[PDB]
DNA sequence: TGCGAAATTCCATGACA
DNA sequence: ATTGTCATGGAATTTCGCA
DNA sequence: TGCGAAATTCCATGACA
DNA sequence: ATTGTCATGGAATTTCGCA
């Protein structure tokens, strides 16, 4: 068998819905991989229109053999499909209720909460911030960030500071005030 | 004048006036008899008034004028005269050519790694598709891996965020732009400065300067021009087509996509190169280390038989930017502080502020 | 197709595949293994399809095309292939550059008399002065003598007008000037048969064929622009000045000004030469005669080293004149009917008219 | 003493009142000395400021060094004195009530007369041709036309036929019914 | 250790401003 | 205070396939 | 039948379109 | 059915003034 490479597989889903951010409400999540990489879209719907309009984007930039989901409405019509047919992009479901991506995901869902307090409706101008710390982070299992496994460089922008990532005091609190 | 000229009408030799001529008095002046004919000899008080009263009935150069003047004179040195007065006439100084090309262009090396350093600049604008007229180029240096932005204006705005959009992915050490309003203006700098980005400006009205984005805008014309053959100039939808198109389009010189050198594997495109399949991700990234080392360099070429190169404390002339019809392409004459490089200068400019400006906007002043 | 890969598999010999490498069936394909890596073989019957997906990328040439090819493929000869495609892309053949220059300038004969023919030309719109936005521009082809009038528009009313009170002093067998609408209206080739004047037009959009009058509108708008230096750009006034003075100014190659070859004698103006005092008119005008004939000839420079030259038959295209944006530069192909001089041609434009055309607006059509 | 020369002198006079052609209703009558080459300039009123707009048009192309004229007001102005001095044209008098150039100016005035009848009114538009004819008429005491002299070549417009120049029969009496 | 043809490399030309 | 670039397609040069 | 300096000629550069 | 041109000012080359 032949070693895993970036391209190889994107890992998309949906986070959401979000408070209200400049007209925006979920977080379409693209993860590489090989590499765990990620991409952030800002979407109105997690629709199949939505996620067609972001991979569009993202689709420019580099195009995965596979792309990876979980059953949701978005994924598993078939305008979605149809959309990747014509990129010769295999779609990959994992089967209904049931590694490195998971943990990915969960840093991203927990890096998200931790900001979205006390600015709860800021975020859509954090995203770009957001991935550049995800991307910059250390991977304890390989010796590497996923912007070194990318690119094959160091980046000008290291977050020597990995942070708490946890929920202080002040913020615990303000969370059961802001869902009251 | 009267001092000079009467010694020698009695026949006694002065330096510059061949003894072997004979030289009289007739009609009130001094005349001589030369192989071309007779010519009056003025004093030398008149001499000036003379080359510049031959000068200005056209505002000739070195031999046009001196011509005119052998007409009816001679006296020793009379170039040396046209010479001095064409060096004093400001309107001749602002106004003509030059004639003397640029030196050698200079071949700066090719940025080290991906994101040390985005060329950017603004194409168009262009027939509305839309409601854009706009395209942002973002280049990057080393691997010339470009982005692509539609926009409504080439403002700083506009700027702002797509370059949020696509420093979500890298940030960059430098950006390299002309110096246009929209790369200038102080909410750009506070931009940049924000990211640890350093603002890199081409001299003034020389985008050879930035030619890595401007030679990129060729490509993406072209491309654009072609899918749009026959069909209303729908550009806008194209824009992502046509960035993945060259993206992953061969350089013949260096042999690799851009792509290829951003990232050291093909993605899913038609006809992916397969040649690193066997290797790890991390053999990969070390062959990609290697090639990114060795591409090809272009050397500098040779000078033109007739280039000047800048001295410092040399008299130099800035071109006029956008000059007004009928007046002169050139400012007046201004000295050189420093030399950056062969091509590139300080000056200042007689008001007298310092600018950096390129040699391909300069001219030597004539006649010392 | 799967004919000549048949006997490929058994290990017989076809010409074009060499024999000492290794030829095989996998994945349900014909596969060979070569230095580079595996590639798939595809039947003959595919190829232009693959040529076609691959150009089609990005409308890449030949290098680049076959880069991508060969990242899968190798088959026998693959750029015949791919410039076969090439060869038939319209989008291509229209939006590229040429990258072979034109053929080295013809330097025509000097007129051989005043007269024989005028050059002439509009400059402008200028600032408006007094009204007036446009100058006229006759220059005689033998003298280099210009005269100038000042008009409201380059019509052809005012042309008429203008030379209406210069054919006053002589009336020339020839008059050469652009295809712009001032000269090629009916009204203007009356007036010019009316007289015994022949018409003679430049190839469309190629002004360094009345060069003569281009370059004395150079020193036209020079002369102009200095004399207006830090005043308000007056210039109608300065008209009857500028016109006398470069009538009377020298070229220095020539050692005359124009008046001298028009007159063979300077007038009343400042410098005027006296070399001729003592001859008669008559040895005067014969001394003229001799001057004319004697004036030095440029003769046609090196051709560089990578030029076309017009072959009858050849396909080649015409540039677009005024290209709207994202459009192509280039007509679509056309035949060469005739040779009229190694830089003039005429061509079958595929509508079809016949165009007589400048190679200058031409390029030969890429991969024959 | 050295030989006379073009533009060693011009010779100019008026003509006029005519009838109104154009607006116009003068002739400045401009003959080169030696050559007998005329020039034609129509006026509206024999005035200094006419004969100067005249001759600045005139004296661009060519400057002679002695303007010679009777002592019409307009010449002897000191604006018009003026006009000569900044040019470095000195100016030159015939004494008041007083060869080529006389024979020159009777054939201009003749030659208008001839053309002039039958359409008094349309004599501006053929000041052009009128020149062309004095200028390529053959010199009886030189072997050539003013033209061959002033440029030392043939034009391109030789008058081979020698006109009447006389009023015909139907013309004298179309002269002595449109002065009537 | 050399030949004819194919492959590759060279590089002038022109177009982005 | 900064600096030209590179797709293109014939020609020139090198390499390949074969003895 | 030769030297130093002045004069003249050569010619690349650029700008008219 | 038509076609580049020529002022410019340093450098290169020729000529002049003198022995
Ligand atoms: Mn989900
Ligand atoms: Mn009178
Ligand atoms: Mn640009
Ligand atoms: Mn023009
Ligand atoms: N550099
Ligand atoms: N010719
Ligand atoms: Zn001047
Ligand atoms: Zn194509």
């Amino acid at each position: 068998d032949r070693p895993q490479k970036p391209f190889d597989k994107f890992f998309i889903d949906y986070i959401g819905p979000l408070p209200p951010s400049q007209g925006y409400l979920y977080v379409l999540v693209v993860v590489d991989g090989m590499t765990g990489f990620t991409w952030l879209y800002p979407t109105k719907a997690p629709s199949t229109s939505a996620t067609v309009k972001s991979l569009n984007v993202l689709t420019s930039i580099a195009i995965p053999k596979v792309i990876h989901s979980d059953q949701g409405a978005a994924f598993t019509s078939s305008t979605f499909a149809e959309w990747a047919k014509e990129r010769g992009i295999h779609l990959e479901f994992s089967t209904p209720y049931h590694g490195k991506v998971e943990r990915k995901n969960s840093d991203i869902k927990r890096l998200l909460t931790k900001l979205l307090v006390g600015r709860p409706t800021k975020w859509y101008d954090l995203l770009p911030v957001v991935q550049l710390a995800l991307n910059n982070t250390y991977s304890p299992v390989l010796k590497y960030t996923p912007h070194q496994l990318l690119f094959g460089i160091d980046s000008n922008t290291p977050f020597a500071n990995q942070d708490t990532l946890d929920l202080t005091r002040e913020e615990e609190l303000s969370l059961l005030q802001e869902i009251r | 004048l009267d001092a000079e000229l009467d010694q020698l009408l009695q026949g006694h030799y002065i330096k510059g006036y061949p003894k072997q001529y004979t030289y009289f008095l007739e009609d009130g002046k001094v005349k001589v008899s030369r192989p071309e004919g007779v010519k009056i000899i003025p004093p030398q008080s008149d001499r000036q008034k003379i080359v510049l009263q031959a000068h200005n009935l056209a505002h000739t150069g070195r031999e046009a004028t001196l011509l005119k003047i052998a007409n009816l004179y001679w006296w020793p040195n009379m170039r040396k005269d046209v010479v001095k007065q064409l060096g004093r006439c400001q309107q001749c100084l602002i106004t003509n050519a030059s004639n003397k090309a640029s030196g050698p262009i200079l071949r700066p090396d090719r940025p080290q790694k991906p994101f040390d350093k985005f060329f950017i600049d603004y194409i168009g604008p262009l027939p509305p598709s839309q409601g854009y007229l706009y395209v942002l180029v973002v280049v990057d240096g080393m691997t010339g891996f470009t982005w692509l932005y539609p926009t409504k204006a080439p403002s700083t705005s506009a700027t702002v965020k797509s370059l949020n959009v696509l420093t979500s992915i890298a940030i960059p050490k430098v950006i390299h732009s002309d110096q246009g309003a929209a790369f200038t203006s102080s909410t750009f700098a506070e931009w940049a400065k924000e990211r640890g980005i350093h603002l890199e400006f081409s001299t003034p009205y020389h985008p050879q300067s930035h030619g890595k984005v401007e030679r990129k805008n060729s490509d993406i014309k072209r491309l654009l021009t072609k899918l749009l053959v026959g069909r209303p100039t729908k550009w806008y939808d194209l824009l992502p087509v046509v960035q993945l198109a060259l993206n992953n389009t061969y350089s013949p010189v260096l042999k690799y996509t851009p792509h290829q050198l951003l990232f050291g594997i093909d993605s899913n495109t038609p006809f992916a190169n397969q040649d690193t399949l066997d290797l790890t991700r991390e053999e990969e990234l070390s062959l990609l280390q290697e090639i990114r080392t060795s591409l090809y360099h272009p050397s500098t070429p040779p000078a033109s038989s007739r280039s000047w190169s800048p001295v410092v404390g040399q008299l130099v002339q800035e071109r006029v930017a956008r000059p007004a019809s009928l007046r002169p392409r050139w400012h007046k004459p201004s000295t050189v502080l420093k030399v950056l490089n062969p091509r590139t200068v300080v000056i200042l400019d007689h008001l007298g502020n310092n600018r950096t400006v390129s040699i391909d906007n300069l001219k030597p002043t004539s006649h010392q």
